[PDB]
């Protein structure tokens, strides 16, 4: 069966949190993979269907207890089960169609939804934006509700669009960088509760260049430099890995080492 | 597309081929399902030709092996050490999961395996003779099939399945005031290329 | 694995009558597939996604279900649906099929013909012996088959036919094949046949 992480909102802490993200970073790849080094997630490419997938599995002080299905490959969410029932994102191509269906496979009740998980229109579908939407231990105890009570109606998609936002980023964005990670763990710290600066959003939306432009390089400098965003929102390029190496944490495969 | 038989002797081992056409051929599955003769359909695994992966029922874990030539657009199924239970007929599917294209089910023609240490042997052709039955006896041939006819024709006429070499029946019935009329049963075994056509007298 | 259990295995019906078939399945299926399968043929599709039917299917045919329980209706039976339906599920790994439903047209009840034959001059002159017996054009399926060789029984070959696509009957072809030898040491042989048409068993023999 796959490997299962635990972590509560229920008193959580700094420590609690690392360790959950430290633990996923860990059974998501072996880390034997890594170039410049930054880890890289297993190629899809010959990976075997028993290794495929990790599951997260949320609680709360509410008592509600929700697993998240992550994608090894891609470090996202594919889909989620909440007691008789598992819903998952819409999968983009037929091998991703026929891997969930070894998801969850003793739950009675199973749907896809139309739309991907993609944050484009999870927004859409959603009302908010990123830059809108508060993360925190507080917006994901409410996450965590919000997903479990969607199989007994009491959840509109709005607030469940919403609440995949909340956890796709305090998850597998977290685990894949380390500044998402301290972002979140500020938050626990302070007690916060706000929504992501522009330095955060623009990594997230950046993940799958850097982890390209970081794999094509010419030992370590980019072809094209890649430009972020500071968290007063001003725009500064990136020319070479070494600045990223305390910032990204996990890339997903593009190409095998170079000598 | 497959091909349609298989002789394949006792621990031996067989290469079934599927040719794909028509469709983006690494952008599906492709499905393996086995038929014993007269009972129900079981699935043995599959393999997704654009990305090599594969399943396998638990059932055959250990006897199959599906692999790709990208090259032929073709699937391969290989079964291991054949043994009697093993002699079926094996269909290739492609179908799909999930729901945009969910009637796209398709199916190959199958395959008939047949698992035997015999020889063409040529078939013995026995008349069954006594409103009226007649017969003709067609016995221990090898491979299949055998065609019997009465010329013809054509009606009252029950041609049965082979049983195990093989052998078939075959009854004609007509009106009893047919007995001065000539009734001849027609064998044919392609394979051993013999044709026997046997008068029924008394 | 997700078992999935038809009901029932034969199905008697008479064109125009109405025919359910169930799908009991040992946890719970979301969405459920149906195949249609003739004597001869590959599997087509006849239902998807549960309800939503295939592509060329005629209309009286219906799917529904839920849970642990599918099923396929057809409001009037027509004929060309006598044919073997199995239940697919795909969705939860490993996909799985049903056990199988078969169903067939109903009609009036008759006796088979019994008519036996004694080894040709051909056989026999070849240390051979078989004595076939015909059993033809019965309804229902089943039908019962006992050899007497002045008594006793022993080991035999029975073949059956499908469901004749005119007159909805049956049959069975028996041979008993012993040596030459052997069958020259009795004298009576008897095919003697149990069934539903009749309580006393239809009875044809011979003597060498």
């Amino acid at each position: 069966q796959y490997p299962i992480i635990n972590f509560t909102t229920a008193g959580a802490t700094v420590q609690s949190y690392t360790n959950f993200i430290r633990a996923v970073r860990g059974r998501l790849t072996t880390g034997a993979d890594v170039r410049h080094e930054i880890p890289v997630l297993p190629n899809r490419v010959g990976l075997p269907i028993n290794q495929r997938f990790i599951l997260v599995e949320l609680s709360n002080h509410a008592e509600l207890s929700v697993t998240l299905a992550l994608d090894v490959t891609n470090a996202y969410v594919v889909g989620y089960r909440a007691g008789n029932s598992a819903y998952f994102f819409h999968p983009d191509n037929q091998e991703d169609a026929e891997a969930i269906t070894h998801l969850f496979t003793d739950v009675q009740n199973r749907y896809t939804f139309a739309f991907g998980g993609n944050y484009d229109r999870l927004e859409q579908l959603a009302g908010n934006l990123r830059e809108n939407i508060e993360l925190g231990n507080g917006p994901l105890e409410e996450a965590i509700s919000a997903l479990y009570y969607y199989s007994t109606g009491g959840t509109q998609l709005p607030t469940l669009a919403r609440s995949f936002i909340i956890c796709i980023q305090m998850i597998s964005e977290a685990a894949r960088f380390q500044y998402i990670e301290g972002e979140m763990r500020t938050r626990i710290r302070y007690n916060r509760r706000s929504a992501p600066d522009p330095s955060v959003i623009t990594l997230e939306n950046s993940w799958g260049r850097l982890s390209t432009a970081i794999q094509e390089s010419n030992q370590g400098a980019f072809a094209s430099p890649i430009q972020l965003q500071r968290r007063n929102g001003s725009k500064f390029s990136v020319y070479d890995v070494s600045i990223l190496i305390p910032i990204i944490a996990l890339m997903v495969y593009r190409c095998a080492p170079p000598p | 597309q497959q091909p349609g038989s298989e002789l394949v002797r006792p621990g031996a081992s067989v290469k079934l081929s599927c040719k794909a056409s028509g469709y983006t051929f690494t952008s599906y599955w492709i499905n393996w399902v086995k038929q014993r003769p007269g009972q129900g359909l079981e699935w043995i695994g599959n393999i997704y030709p654009g990305s090599g992966r594969t399943n396998y029922d638990e059932k055959f874990k250990n006897k199959a092996t599906l692999t790709v030539d990208t090259s032929s657009s073709t699937v391969y199924i290989q079964v291991s050490s054949l043994t009697s239970e093993d002699a079926a007929v094996f269909y290739c599917v492609r179908w799909v999961y999930g729901n945009f294209d969910s009637a796209l089910d398709y199916w190959g023609q199958g395959t008939s395996v047949t698992v035997s240490s015999a020889s063409t042997k040529g078939p013995s052709v026995f008349p069954l003779a006594p409103t009226a039955a007649l017969g003709c006896l067609v016995k221990d041939y090898f491979p299949e099939p055998v065609t019997v006819s009465w010329g013809s024709g054509a009606s009252g006429v029950h041609t049965f399945p082979a049983v195990l070499l093989y052998s078939l029946s075959s009854v004609v019935t007509v009106p009893s005031s047919s007995l001065g009329q000539t009734y001849i049963c027609n064998v044919n075994h392609k394979p051993s290329n013999t044709k026997v056509d046997k008068k029924v007298e008394p | 694995d997700i078992v999935l259990t038809q009901s029932p295995a034969s199905l008697a019906v008479s064109l125009g009558q109405r025919a359910t078939i169930s799908y009991r399945a040992s946890k719970s299926v979301s969405y459920m597939h149906w195949n249609q399968q003739k004597p001869g043929q590959p599997p087509r599709l006849l239902i998807y996604l549960g309800s939503n039917l295939e592509s060329g299917v005629g209309a009286r045919f219906s799917g529904s279900g839920s849970g642990t329980d599918f099923t396929l209706n057809i409001h009037p039976v027509e004929e060309e649906d006598a044919a073997t339906y199995y239940c697919q599920h795909k969705r939860e790994y490993p996909p799985t099929f049903g056990q199988g439903t078969k169903v067939e047209i109903k009609r009036t009840v008759a006796a088979p013909s019994v008519f036996i034959f004694p080894p040709s001059d051909e056989q026999l002159k070849s240390g051979t012996a078989s004595v076939v017996c015909l059993l033809n054009n019965f309804y229902p399926r089943e039908a019962k088959v006992q050899w007497k060789v002045g008594n006793l029984q022993g080991n035999s070959q029975e073949s059956v036919t499908e469901q004749d696509s005119k007159d909805s009957t049956y049959s069975l072809s028996s041979t008993l094949t012993l040596s030459k030898a052997d069958y020259e040491k009795h004298k009576v042989y008897a095919c003697e046949v149990t069934h539903q048409g009749l309580s006393s068993p239809v009875t044809k023999s011979f003597n060498r």
